[PDB]
């Protein structure tokens, strides 16, 4: 689990200070609280130059990162974090990514939630 | 709105519901030692 | 008051066996001791799994096997797990353990081949501590000092005068520094019940007609002074010094303990004990006896059950569904206990090691209470805390890997993960207020009815398959949600190692927090309950599951957007003891200013500010304006 | 030297006059004292006599801690008449309105016509004045203190009359005043002492005896810079040596001169008695001191003519030249400042609990000294042998300094302290009261373990170390080290802390030294059962992958020899007589702590590994068996004849030590016939390679010795422990069953050989079992240049360690269920196999005739 995982992370970890940082979290895991959160990473690009010919905003970014794969634009970020997490992903993860900017019938791009009105929030 | 992914997570698995299944809750761990 | 509390297991018997484990060589050829804490933790959650009642529930997700359950249910087949089951297991428990310490390559030279005579006093004081368990063993019951107030004294003795009894104001009872036992120090005793009952009788008989001199948190604040003089005329100088009753470990029995006889050492465990521990036993004997007196609404709340079908038959469907709570009640909930800050976490959840094997013991205290005040309703929903304290458990290991979608199981614990930031997830100088987590707010009430729902058409589907759905289904939730008013007040009654709770206003809880309640449920008795049929108990449940599912859906929202750096999570998360003790009073006192209503529309943003309309984003109902003052 | 035991007809008139000494204790009872009905008297004759001078009697030497109860409670009651007869002398000057003369009207205690001031003063102005009077008297002796000053001047006037009144009844009476909480306290417990007094709550009493007349009389926080001006200067060995050299002992070593010891420790108990001139009354109370301390003299719990002799030596050891365990200078440098609160309060509950259990100890010990006295005085001719070998195999190097003499013996320095530790377990049928401190005549045979008697104060201690903090320090205690040793100073030394003031123990803290020792810094049979976990099972080896586990018993037992030494000193440094006769001690409690039941440690199979080599590491010298062994081999014989490279050679006596349940007398015995063989084998026959053996070479194992022979044992062991790891991971439970746990040990049972292509041989035997049995036989038989005959039999004759048990047979399947015991189902699947594959072992059994 991720109690595992962070269990697993103390043998590679190298810093004292962080091995502390880490030693502190593991051992107050019966009292306290741990999670997992992900941060966010935010793909920018221009709407309507990109998104004109394509049929959704789905199939859009999908179009905008294999222009970024193949490829200075500043997405040059994510298909780094990509690359980097699907060599880690080993087998299956790395293969079916790398058929993916071949076959325009994939969509990588695809809904968490229930998508309603408004599509964008427009800031004033 | 929650739509109903397929679970895949690292503790979402379906080895992890196993592997944890695996191992007990070993009394030394719980002794903290 | 003396003899009410007859102290049966000494501390230094019992603090060499769980504490000092790694003390004890083990018998030859045979493996190191565990210390007996964990190993009654840890039989007490392998005893449900192996008693029957407990098979079904930890295997209800497979319909074959709980078809079983039902079946036994509704032909009457069925008992919860009585703790008279259990006591004659810990009998034998004990037992091994005391005998697993007597045959240790080092006691065996000494006690068993010689004459008992002037044996080194732990050694006759771990034989008597079995051989007074052995005689009564169902009357025991064990508790944990984990929370300690101790003064400073200076450590070269004073002559203490023998009419000198030096608590006698408040300044003796309060401590600078606060000490906390979390790897748990844990003793036993027993309580008379009828020599109890003609004390507290006759306590509530002085505070009632002597209302002249006393209020509520006075009169509950002088009988612990009594019970801090009682604790002093059992000390004196030959059984510890004035350093050795602030140590636990310097405590030992009289220097003459071995040469005195049977009748004379057995006085002398209890007079060893109550120097240490006469407090808090008999204040968490008086603390539950003197509120249950006050409150007129324990009557109105154990009528509910007993008119129509009582819990005392055992095998009705009405004990099945308040048994099948609790067991997934899972009293305080693993998850949960790690989301609350330390100030409003309970002080037996603090145990590093034994918190079922104390909290098993401890609520049967809280029986034994109702069962000498004549509700014997309470005195067996008491038991199902105690009875249901196993599964602590596993409501840890329930959010961990077990599939979320899937359990209910799973729903309940997440929505009730949320319960505990329910005025706190708003926030989107901390202009929020904290929340009063003694206080149980609208989605805990709600979460309660999801698994009645779950449970009830679980067990009707299988009625009409296998074989007055309006007047008799009315009186199980009549008594199934004045069940949950109980399970929620009782959370006060766990935090007696401390008076400094108690003191404020709202000490007779048991009273407000029923009106509140009683608001509550007749205003659901009234709408969602006013038309039942078979058709409607199944919509009922998929429209709420559906809502448990969206409510337990927003703390995977809420959590990822989260800051460390909020001015009051700072400050709720606080362990100095000045800023422990401004929580304790707030929370008792702002309670019932917070209301057990849910909103549907508190996530939904004006996303317009006007300037003196910037408050309608923040929807709490007490929302005190804080100034930043620079 | 069992003294019950009554089979050894040479050393029957030896343990025949040790009892007479031991009954002739009775007699300094029986010259004084005189038992009527039910109560003590002194003789008739013995009346006049003033009993001051008892530490010149003998009774006072061979009653050690009964003379010692004695001067503690003649000293507190010369100085407390002393400070009350000061009183209508000060009364004069220091109050108006009564004056000492009338002090001695109100309170004197012979009967006229309880001695309450209030209800018979009747004067209530002269009575707070009296009370302040009192109080300024008090306060004047008290004067080098500020803290405890302070404590004086808070008392109230009612508070100071309970000191006034114990304080003359005990002058008057003899005995306090117990009258509060009285179902306790016994005889002796009412009886003056500093524990008696302090129990007594009379804490002003303490007061006056901390400031003026004892040491550290300054408070407890001021009691840091105190034991800092204790420590006293190195002492080099050649002072200590100008000491020694009057006197040499029964083992031809330095002693120290006894009379001087003796003179050493008498002047505290001379200066107690100095100046006091007795009246009539007085010796009638001295009298009562004497009968309530001499009360519980024992036949068990005498000195001996021996013991008594040695514990003035260690005192003067230890006051002088710092002799403990621990050096006594090392111990307060190990204290921090702010720490020494915590250690004197550890001290203060440590000495009160248990002041009855320690006196009973440092009886006990002098039993035990008594024997190891004994032991010198056994006729060592007969078990002698005159020969020699150029390597000591069988020498122990920190043995007797008599049996250290360079010749063999039969039962060498081991089986001495064995058999002392046997006194302990043999026991009579019927059970007795030995803890009972009351008179006895009869003498108990049975005696209770010195160990356990011991280590039941080990559990006092190290529950009163962890008032320091709330977690257990189960496996933290040896760094908790310092709150014991603070202890033990207070008790070998002169216990400076005088609210536990008692006697001084020298035997007790020799003992609860080294027990605190042991069962601190090196057990391992209570530290936590995954960790270091074959250590605390004894059984044979498989693999080696527990030589990192080796290497911390010789870390652990190098650090039990540095701590054994009573001289820490090696510049010049020599042996004495008392040091050696703590040396035998301390292999006393090394062997206790081993040993359960009679049989010995080296032979018994309850015991641990662990402490069957710890206890051949102490005598050794600190050296392991494996580096005494190996040191030995390399240069008595060339072991490169068998093949074995001088690395692996500790890792041969460390597998065949595990063959026969971890036993060093027995491979002492093998590793000494090895050698004898090594240089025979040598001369008549061609070198051979055991870790490259061919298989036409395998008639040249068979005429190896015992040592190798097994330690090619090992080498098919450790192939069939790498079989049925890969063919598990090879089959990953695919076409893994019990056809295949069947098969893998009928390959061990027929492969002979290491063999470098072993998954090609296997695949081989799975094809044709019969027919590769064949193969190794036609191999052997016809390039083996003996007999077939011949060859048979020395096939037949040897046989490999795996068979011949079922524990033996059993542990190369719990080799591979271990390796992959992880999972519930990986575990426990192979909790199915194993009762399978019990039933194969019954077709293999046969018996040898």
């Amino acid at each position: 689990s991720q109690m595992t995982a962070i269990k697993n992370l103390y043998s590679t970890v190298e810093d004292e200070q962080r091995k502390q940082l880490l030693k502190v979290i593991i051992e107050n895991e019966s009292t306290n609280d741990i999670s997992v959160q992900c941060p966010t990473y935010n793909i920018k690009l221009h709407y309507t130059k990109e998104c004109a010919n394509s049929n959704n905003i789905l199939k859009c970014i999908d179009e905008f990162l294999r222009k970024t794969c193949e490829k200075k634009h500043p997405s040059a970020d994510l298909c780094e974090h990509l690359q980097f997490l699907f060599e880690s992903l080993k087998n299956p993860y790395l293969d079916n990514f790398k058929k993916f900017m071949t076959n325009s019938d994939f969509t990588l791009i695809k809904p968490q939630s229930v998508w309603n009105v408004p599509i964008f929030d427009i800031y004033k | 709105v929650q739509l109903e992914t397929s679970n895949d997570g690292i503790g979402y698995r379906k080895q992890d519901v196993l592997y944890e299944t695996d191992k007990p809750q070993t009394m030394d761990e719980a002794s903290y030692e | 008051m003396k003899k009410s509390l007859t102290f049966l297991v000494h501390v230094n018997s019992f603090l060499q066996l769980d504490f000092f484990h790694q003390l004890n060589e083990p018998p030859l050829g045979l493996p190191r001791s565990y210390p007996l804490s964990l190993v009654l933790e840890h039989k007490f959650k392998e005893w449900m799994n192996s008693s029957p009642a407990g098979f079904y529930f930890s295997n209800y997700q497979n319909p074959y096997i709980r078809k079983d359950l039902h079946d036994k249910v509704l032909s009457q087949k069925f008992e919860p797990p009585k703790m008279n089951q259990w006591n004659k297991v810990l009998k034998s428990l004990i037992e091994c353990a005391y005998d697993m310490y007597f045959e240790q390559r080092h006691v065996k030279n000494l006690y068993k081949y010689h004459n008992i005579y002037n044996i080194n006093n732990k050694l006759m004081l771990m034989r008597d501590s079995i051989d007074l368990y052995k005689n009564n063993f169902d009357d025991v019951l064990f508790f944990a000092d984990i929370f300690n107030m101790r003064k400073y004294m200076t450590a070269t003795p004073v002559y203490k005068k023998v009419k000198d009894r030096v608590y006698h104001t408040l300044h003796s009872i309060t401590g600078n520094s606060v000490n906390f036992y979390k790897y748990g120090i844990i003793y036993g005793f027993k309580v008379n019940k009828e020599i109890l009952k003609e004390v507290v009788d006759e306590l509530y008989s002085i505070y009632n007609f002597n209302t002249d001199i006393f209020t509520d948190t006075s009169f509950l604040q002088t009988v612990y002074l009594l019970f801090r003089r009682i604790e002093e005329t059992y000390r004196t100088q030959r059984r510890d010094d004035k350093i050795s009753v602030n140590n636990v470990f310097f405590m030992n029995v009289a220097n003459n303990y071995s040469k005195l006889n049977k009748e004379e050492r057995e006085i002398e465990i209890h007079n060893s004990m109550a120097s240490r521990y006469y407090a808090k036993t008999m204040f968490a004997a008086f603390q539950m006896l003197f509120s249950t007196m006050l409150s007129n609404n324990v009557d109105n709340l154990d009528k509910a059950y007993g008119l129509s079908e009582n819990i005392q038959v055992a095998t009705s469907t009405s004990a099945f569904l308040t048994f099948a709570y609790v067991y997934n009640g899972s009293i305080m909930d693993s998850v949960t206990n790690s989301l609350l800050p330390p100030y409003a976490k309970k002080p037996i959840t603090q145990l590093k090691y034994g918190k079922t094997f104390v909290f098993s013991n401890y609520f049967m205290l809280a029986s034994k209470m109702y069962d000498m005040l004549n509700y014997k309703n309470l005195s067996l929903l008491c038991e199902y805390q105690a009875v249901a304290s196993a599964n602590f458990y596993s409501a840890k290991k329930v959010g961990q890997f077990l599939g979320r979608k899937f359990l209910p199981i799973t729903t309940y614990f997440l929505v009730m993960r949320i319960s505990w930031t329910h005025a706190f997830t708003t926030g989107q100088s901390g202009y929020k207020s904290p929340e009063s987590f003694f206080f149980t707010h609208g989605l805990a009430a709600e979460a309660s009815k999801y698994l009645f729902f779950y449970f009830f058409t679980n067990l009707y589907l299988d009625a009409y398959k296998s074989f007055f759905n309006r007047n008799f289904f009315m009186e199980l939730v009549n008594g199934f949600m004045y069940a949950f008013c109980f399970f929620a007040i009782s959370q006060m009654y766990a935090y007696f190692e401390n008076i400094n709770f108690y003191i404020t206003s709202n000490f007779r809880f048991l009273d407000r927090y029923y009106g509140v309640f009683n608001k509550y449920f007749i205003n659901y008795a009234i709408i969602k309950l006013k038309e039942i049929t078979s058709d409607l108990l199944i919509k009922y449940e998929r429209e709420a599951y559906l809502s448990m599912k969206k409510y337990g859906y927003l703390g995977e929202v809420i959590a990822a957007r989260l800051s460390p750096k909020d001015k009051i999570m700072n400050y709720v998360h606080e362990t100095n003891e000045d800023i422990m003790s401004n929580l304790r009073r707030y929370d008792m006192e702002n309670a019932f200013k917070n209301k057990m209503s849910t909103y549907v529309d508190d996530f939904a943003f004006f996303d317009d500010c006007g300037k003196n309309e910037q408050f309608l984003n923040e929807r709490c109902d007490y929302c005190p304006v804080i100034e930043e003052v620079e | 030297l069992v003294l019950t035991s009554q089979s050894n007809e040479n050393l029957l008139p030896n343990k025949e006059k040790l009892f007479e000494q031991i009954v002739d204790q009775i007699k300094y009872f029986d010259e004084y004292f005189f038992a009527s009905g039910g109560k003590i008297k002194v003789k008739k004759g013995y009346l006049k006599y003033n009993f001051l001078d008892i530490y010149k009697q003998p009774v006072c030497s061979a009653y050690l801690h009964l003379c010692s109860r004695y001067y503690e409670s003649v000293s507190i009651y010369i100085r407390l008449k002393k400070v009350f007869n000061g009183i209508p002398a000060f009364l004069d000057k220091n109050c108006r309105k009564v004056k000492g003369e009338e002090f001695k009207k109100l309170m004197d205690m012979e009967l006229k016509h309880y001695i309450d001031i209030k209800k018979e003063l009747n004067d209530e102005k002269a009575y707070k004045q009296l009370m302040s009077a009192i109080r300024k008297y008090v306060t004047t002796l008290t004067k080098a203190d500020s803290d405890i000053t302070y404590f004086v001047k808070q008392l109230d006037d009612e508070e100071i009359e309970r000191f006034l009144i114990d304080l003359n009844f005990f002058l008057y009476n003899g005995f306090l005043r117990i009258t509060e909480d009285k179902h306790l306290i016994n005889a002796d417990d009412v009886s003056p002492s500093y524990i008696n007094l302090y129990r007594s709550n009379n804490i002003v009493a303490l007061y006056i005896l901390k400031t003026q007349y004892e040491e550290n009389k300054l408070s407890e926080y001021r009691a840091h810079k105190f034991y800092r001006r204790k420590r006293v200067s190195n002492i080099t060995n050649d002072m200590i040596k100008k000491d020694f050299t009057q006197t040499n002992a029964l083992t031809n070593l330095p002693n120290l001169d006894n009379k001087k010891t003796t003179e050493y420790y008498l002047k505290e108990y001379e200066n107690f008695v100095e100046n006091f001139q007795p009246d009539l009354h007085d010796i009638m109370k001295l009298q009562l001191f004497f009968t309530m301390a001499f009360k519980d003299c024992n036949v068990n719990q005498n000195f001996t003519e021996t013991s008594k002799k040695l514990w003035f030596d260690l005192l003067y050891a230890y006051d002088k030249f710092g002799w403990f365990y621990i050096h006594p200078n090392e111990v307060i440098n190990s204290i921090n400042k702010t720490d020494f609160v915590r250690h004197v309060l550890v001290s203060r509950n440590f000495l009160l609990k248990n002041n009855d259990q320690l006196t009973f100890l440092e009886t006990q010990v002098a039993k035990i000294v008594e024997i190891i006295n004994l032991s010198l005085e056994v006729d060592k001719s007969p078990d002698s042998l005159d020969f020699s070998i150029p390597m000591n195999f069988f020498n122990h190097k920190n043995g007797y300094h008599v049996m250290n003499d360079d010749k063999l013996k039969l039962l060498t320095s081991y089986e001495y302290i064995d058999s002392i530790a046997n006194n302990y377990f043999f026991l009579s049928e019927y059970k007795n009261d030995v803890f009972r401190t009351g008179n006895n005549f009869k003498l108990y045979f049975n005696l209770p373990n010195i160990y356990s008697l011991a280590y039941q104060l080990f559990n006092e201690l190290a529950i009163n170390i962890n008032v320091i903090t709330n977690v257990p320090l189960k496996k933290y205690l040896k760094y908790n080290a310092s709150y014991a040793y603070f202890t033990l100073m207070n008790m070998i030394g002169k216990n400076h802390d005088i609210y536990s003031k008692g006697s001084r123990f020298v035997y007790a803290s020799y003992i609860l030294g080294l027990v605190f020792f042991i069962e601190s810094h090196i057990d391992i049979a209570r530290l936590k059962p995954k960790d270091f976990f074959f250590m605390k099972q004894s059984l044979p080896i498989i693999d080696h992958v527990y030589h990192k586990d080796l290497k911390t018993l010789k870390k652990n037992c190098t650090l039990l020899t540095d701590f054994m030494k009573i001289n820490k000193n090696s510049q010049n440094y020599s042996l004495t007589h008392t040091e050696e006769m703590i040396k035998i001690l301390g292999l006393l409690t090394v062997t206790l702590w081993a040993k359960e039941g009679k049989k010995s440690v080296y032979y018994d199979d309850d015991v641990s590994l662990y402490r069957k080599l710890m206890v051949s590491c102490v005598f050794n010298g600190g050296e392991t068996i494996q580096e005494k062994l190996a040191n030995n081999i390399e240069k008595s014989c060339d072991i490169s004849q068998y093949g074995i490279k001088s690395k692996n050679l500790k890792d041969m006596i460390d597998i065949n030590l595990s063959i026969h349940k971890w036993n060093p007398a027995e491979i002492e015995k093998l590793a000494y016939s090895f050698v004898l063989s090594c240089k025979m084998q040598k001369l008549m026959y061609k070198p051979m390679n055991v870790e490259k053996l061919p298989l036409e070479d395998y008639y040249k194992l068979s005429l190896a010795p015992d040592m190798v022979k097994t330690y090619h044992c090992y080498k098919l062991g450790k192939q069939a422990a790498e079989l049925l790891e890969s063919i598990i991971l090879k089959k990953k439970f695919v076409r893994f069953r019990v056809t295949d746990a069947i098969d893998v040990y009928d390959f061990f049972y027929i492969k002979k050989v290491l063999s470098s292509r072993i998954k090609k041989e296997y695949n081989e035997f799975l094809q044709d079992k019969r027919a590769f049995e064949k193969k190794e036989l036609e191999t052997i038989l016809n390039n083996s240049p003996f007999s077939e005959e011949q060859t048979m039999k020395l096939i037949n004759s040897y046989e490999c360690h795996w068979f011949t048990s079922y524990e033996n047979f059993r542990i190369l399947w719990m080799h591979a269920s271990s390796n992959l015991g992880t999972g519930t189902y990986l575990k426990n699947f192979f909790s199915e196999l194993w009762q399978n594959i019990r039933f194969l072992f019954k077709s293999k059994l046969k018996i040898r005739d």
